RNA sequence: GGAGGGGAGUGAAAGAGUACCUGAAACCGUGCGCUUACAAUCCGUCAGAGCCCUCGACGUGUCGUGGGGUGAUGGCGUGCCU
RNA sequence: GGGGAUAAGCUCCGUGCGUCGAGAGGGAAACAGCCCAGAUCGCCGGCUAAGGCCCCUAAGCGUGUGCUAAGUGGAAAAGGAU
RNA sequence: UGCAUCCGGUGAAGCCGCCGAGUGAUCGAGUGGUGGAGGGUGUGGGAGUGAGAAUGCAGGCAUGAGUAGCGAUUAGGCAAGUGAGAACCUUGCCCGCCGAAAGACCAAGGGUUCCUGGGCCAGGCCAGUCCGCCCAGGGUGAGUCGGGACCUAAGGCGAGGCCG
RNA sequence: UCAACCAUAGACUCGGCGAAAUUGCACUACGAGUAAAGAUGCUCGUUACGCGCGGCAGGACGAAAAGACCCCGGGACCUUCA
RNA sequence: GGCACGCGAGCUGGGUUUAGAACGUCGUGAGACAGUUCGGUCUCUAUCCGCCGCGCGCGUCAGAAGCUUGAGGAAACCUGUC
RNA sequence: CGCAGACCACGGGAUUGAUAGACCAGACCUGGAAGCCUAGUAAUAGGUGCAGGGAACUGGCACUAACCGGCCGAAAACUUAC
């Protein structure tokens, strides 16, 4: 039970699976490695994880007060969210259903010394 | 073709964890007086300031 | 220069052998190009070569330049300074510098420069 | 090389043909205004 | 950058935030315990080793008129309906 | 018993004959109709049928007297053969 | 629902449960969490009275799958730019394509798509500072142009009328 | 005969968006055989380390279409000294 | 000779077996002929087993690098004239 | 970087260096460059001159790049015989 700082990103225009695919780098992961890997990944999904990350890292410094190098991004995960309808067309006469997806994002770090 | 049957939860799982992701090896470097992780690809163009660090 | 061993750069040896043209222009033009990079993997023998041909400077070396890069300002930069300026330096006259991503393909990028050392 | 289809659009056309005067200008023709003008409509014809 | 969020607040309650009474299942994931890479499995059942949790009588840890989760291994076993 | 080639897992009749259908369990290597036997539920009780007792598979490499030499056993004819 | 009684903002129902029960459909007036206003009991009455299947209906979500494709046979590039963010947006120089058309002007047809300013959660088969996308405002001027007020063909309607 | 080499659009690798028909299940071997008479699922034996990727196309009586040939029932349309 | 008279999710489509048309014969007629004659769309992105090749992981009681034995499997095996 | 290659793998090198590219020279392929001069009315021919040009093959040269570096990776014991 240690001293925790919580963040959240919602209807995220990015499917669930492919942030998964970047978060399980980061798990374990302290924040600053983290922010670089994602910094210097090639992933379309790295720059919202980094936002909310930092986000986190940030609200525990203000509003929490707590130094920014004991901390570690423990518990991460991505869910999906809502989900859009778009009736795409297809050849003859027929029509299929593309759903544009999104995810909701939730990122807690610890504040762990050694 | 097409399937004849439902695939599975393990199979479905287990190939889907192969679609995986690996990190680029990162090193130091010493950009002007404080220090910034970049992979060793970029190192020599760091050193001469053309890698946008943000 | 050792051509191609797959298939070509732009979509045809036309497309290629213009971009070549086209890309060796700006360089000389410039200093400094920043382009993927397999066309500076392409482009350093290319240049070197045209680099050459203006060290032995002649008129014969000089139209076998032109009948390729089709500027005569170019020309005439090359010729009048880059050509003297590489006299003694034998061989290696470029450098090529990786750099962060594309964002659209993350397709690598490349600068590539012409030394200065002497 | 022909798609034509069925539809190339005209108006004159389309009154002289579907219009409310030619729907008047018989007796069923007004019974067909008689159900759309009752059933809720609000272009009874074009 | 903004979306969105964390604190501070309103409020009886923000597990009532203008995507809002309650808020199921399918479905999607994160942690904790057991198990699984020499094996032929209508996917279960009967016996059951071993480990982990728990209640109780005791004594420096310990069996029990116990109970629950997993369950190596053995036997038996040819989906549902019309 | 007929038709058929006195062939068919063929077809058509009989039968206080049977079973399946509507009937599980045991045996038959697996096997709706064959043999045994007709399941009220439980027991970490006993005796038996059909069948079977070298190991797989619980039970006898059981006792006695003779045959078999062919792996017969664990497919088969007309006919042949000290 | 008729009738009689009991519990209920000192927390009913409903839902997730744990512990238990009944020979079974099932049950807990046995207790916890969530939650916020009606319910239970006994006797009778009446039923839109019990779903697992109808190539069943409606909504939501999976496997296939992070796979096939991303819409021609013209081909893109370098520097600078604003911008949070640039393969694509603006400009510069190259390059390449059509050139009885992939150019300039009308009719039908569509209906603000035109210009300016701002904007980018939706859309564009990627992203996007861009767009025929979004919002507001603006904008179409005829004695002689194409039609009407001028005429008639095919054909239509058709006073009276004739037939029915 | 007798096929070989080259280039482009695909196919393969990487970044982004991202469907589909089909689907009782599932940690879905082969043989000889048995069976509603052509067995991934049963018996008896043989073989096989778990998970993936490109590729072929023998089977899954593969997907599609409540057979279009045949037969039955109902209709339709056509004919004629019905 | 067998393996759906092997093999069309591998190719053809000449034949046969859709609608057109003609000859002979039958039928009064519509039309028919195991008679003939010319023409006539062959759909599918491979989920699983299988197969050819290639990788990641773990294992073989410490972690590693080289050289290799051989169970067991495969390939090849033809023939003529002077 | 490769004459290894669908990707991955495989093979070699990685300033204690000739792996690649360039540069110099060579081999080979093409076949007598441009400029100038001469003869020609002009088409054009001749000389300078195995000329010039040029891709993989070969030898040499460290001139450019192979970096001033990140990550994985090593020992429960137990008994007889000794």
């Amino acid at each position: 039970e240690f001293p925790s700082a919580t963040a959240k990103a919602r209807y995220v225009r990015v499917s669930a699976t492919k942030a998964r695919r970047v978060i399980d780098l980061v798990r374990g992961k302290s924040v600053e490695e983290a922010l670089d890997i994602l910094r210097w990944a090639p992933q379309a999904a790295s720059e919202p994880v980094a936002k909310v990350i930092a986000s986190a890292a940030a609200n525990a410094q203000n509003n929490e007060g707590l130094d920014p190098s004991t901390l570690v991004v423990a518990t991460v995960y991505a869910d999906e969210g809502p989900t859009a309808k778009r009736i795409r067309p297809r050849a003859q006469g027929r029509a299929f259903r593309i759903r544009k997806r999104t995810s909701h994002i939730t990122v807690i770090v610890e504040s762990r010394p050694p | 073709a097409v399937p004849k049957r439902r695939m599975s939860r393990a199979n479905t799982r287990s190939r889907r964890a192969q679609w995986k992701a690996e990190a680029p090896g990162l090193v130091t470097v010493s950009v002007a007086g404080q220090q910034r992780k970049v992979p060793r690809r970029l190192l020599k163009a760091a050193r001469l300031g053309l890698v946008d660090l943000d | 220069p050792k051509p191609t061993k797959g298939p070509r750069l732009g979509g045809s040896s036309s497309h290629q052998s213009a971009l070549l043209a086209n890309l060796a222009t700006s360089l000389f033009e410039h200093g400094r190009i920043k382009t993927t990079e397999p066309k500076a993997r392409a482009l350093r023998p290319y240049a070197e070569k045209l680099i050459t041909h203006a060290k032995k400077g002649a008129l014969h070396n000089r139209r076998e330049v032109m009948k390729k890069i089709r500027d005569k300002d170019v020309v005439h930069t090359l010729f009048a300074e880059i050509g003297p300026f590489y006299a003694d330096r034998n061989g290696g006259y470029t450098r090529i510098i990786k750099v962060e991503n594309r964002k659209g393909d993350n397709a690598p990028m490349a600068v590539i420069e012409l030394v200065r050392e002497k | 090389a022909k798609g034509k289809r069925t539809f190339q659009p005209n108006n004159r056309r389309r009154a002289r043909v579907h219009g409310f005067r030619l729907r008047m200008r018989t007796r069923a023709g007004r019974a067909i205004v008689a159900n759309r003008r009752s059933k809720g409509r609000r272009a009874l014809t074009a």
